[PDB]
């Protein structure tokens, strides 16, 4: 199995530092040029920096936009890759991938902001043709991401969890909805399970027709 | 530095039909060892990127043979012979002849027949109201194509700048989209008006559909 | 197992 696992992503103040790490298995790591690539929310992939082999004297090179602020390092004994990020800026917010380009993992998410963590409020979108709609409004959290399931994972078909949007407030919101044949109201119960790991916050909201 | 110029930025293809993506480099990708380091990666919706093609023309494992890669020097092409639903996502070229840089990305969607949305409006909940804000949400369900106009009206007066929209990726079974549009008003302002209408224009609809409620 | 093919390592 080829595996690449990033860690150390989190929220940090503009100007702060953060150090990312990366462990790899299932390929000859010590013979591979290793990179950090990032993706700013909703944009493309951007090579950040590269580190070559022992026989290249571990030579490093960097994107012009991070040069002088970031340092890539490796440790072939641990099959590990590192990124030390200083003088962080707003625009360094991204998912960070530890990659030789041949292979990729999930990434670790870096958010550079002055805003404080805030867990979400969850508000029902109540129901009342042949189909009904309901859902949950997950409003005013920071930072991304939130997670939404329905009935602990049992309800999945007909679900639409929308891309979060950033409000003028600097806080995020999203809605998760489910479309259901009308008669399945009264025969099914509906609870959205919302989790916001950054604020260590969990909410469950039973959604039902208003009276 | 080597700048990668990828076109088109988006593709909309009927299944059974081919797709073609161009990548051009600001200088030769011919490396000094006689090999050409042009790679294509696919990033499927909500997934990590994954490589499809390496050294111009070679397929990674698990890549269907409907995929092919060609070119040399400064000019490369990814071809998909007969698009299928799993092909959906953003393709990027990525050169490795001088460090790495990526194309800007090509978003591939599946073309399908027109499908009108069904529409629903939700008032702000009572719980929200306590707290100072009112969100009014309009849901558009299972439609194609993506382009839609969603307009809010409060006692008949057309709103602007006070709503935000959000769209899903193409549904992996029927290739449609769904959309939500959320209108933000102060609580006091919400309670001062009566008629809340979401009006939807989309090419699958004879004429604009309106969903509305009265605050009482 | 395999050697790198995305760059000339
Ligand atoms: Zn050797
Ligand atoms: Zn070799």
């Amino acid at each position: 199995e080829v595996q690449l696992v990033e860690s150390g992503g989190g929220l940090v103040q503009p100007g702060g530092s953060l150090r990312l790490s990366c462990a790899a298995s299932g390929f000859p790591f010590s013979n591979y040029w290793m990179n950090w690539v990032r993706q700013a929310p909703g944009k493309g992939l951007e090579w950040v920096g590269q580190i070559r082999l022992k026989s290249n004297n571990y030579a490093t090179h960097y994107a012009e936009s991070v040069k002088g602020r970031f340092t890539i390092s490796r440790d072939d004994s641990k099959n590990s890759l590192y990124l030390q990020m200083n003088s962080l800026k707003t625009e360094d917010t991204a998912v960070y991938y530890c990659t030789p380009i041949d292979y990729w993992g999930q990434g670790t998410t870096v958010t550079v902001s002055s805003a404080s963590t805030k867990g979400p409020s969850v508000f029902p979108l109540a129901p009342s043709g042949g189909t009904a709609a309901l859902g949950c409004l997950v409003k005013d959290y920071f930072p991304e991401p939130v997670t939404v399931s329905w009935n602990s994972g049992a309800l999945t078909s007909g679900v639409h969890t929308f891309p979060a949007v950033l409000q003028s407030s600097g806080l995020y919101s999203l809605s998760s909805v489910v479309t259901v044949p009308s008669s399945s109201l009264g025969t099914q119960t509906y609870i959205c399970n919302v989790n916001h790991k950054p604020s260590n916050t969990k909410v469950d909201k039973k959604v039902e027709p208003k009276s | 530095d080597i700048v990668m110029t990828q076109t088109p930025l988006s593709l909309s293809v009927t299944p059974g039909q081919p797709a073609s993506i161009s990548c051009k480099s600001s200088q030769s990708l011919l490396y000094s060892n006689g090999k050409t380091y042009l790679n294509w990666v696919l990033q499927k919706p909500g997934q990590s990127p994954q490589r499809l093609i390496y050294l111009v023309s070679k397929l990674d494992s698990g890549v269907p043979d409907r995929f092919s890669g060609s070119g040399s020097g400064t000019d490369f092409t990814l071809k998909i012979s007969r698009v299928e639903a799993e092909d959906v996502g953003v393709y990027y070229c990525v050169q490795g002849s001088h460090f790495h840089t990526f194309g800007q990305g090509t978003k591939l969607e599946i073309k399908r027949t027109v499908a009108a949305p069904s529409v629903f409006i939700f008032p702000p909940s009572d719980e929200q109201l306590k707290s100072g804000t009112a969100s009014v949400v309009c849901l558009l369900n299972n439609f194609y194509p993506r382009e839609a106009k969603v307009q809010w009206k409060v006692d008949n007066a057309l709103q602007s700048g006070n709503s935000q929209e959000s769209v899903t990726e193409q549904d992996s079974k029927d290739s449609t989209y769904s959309l939500s549009s959320t209108l933000t008003l102060s609580k006091a302002d919400y309670e001062k008006h009566k008629v809340y209408a979401c009006e939807v224009t989309h090419q699958g609809l004879s004429s604009p559909v309106t969903k509305s409620f009265n605050r009482g | 197992d395999t050697s790198q093919t995305s760059s000339p390592s």
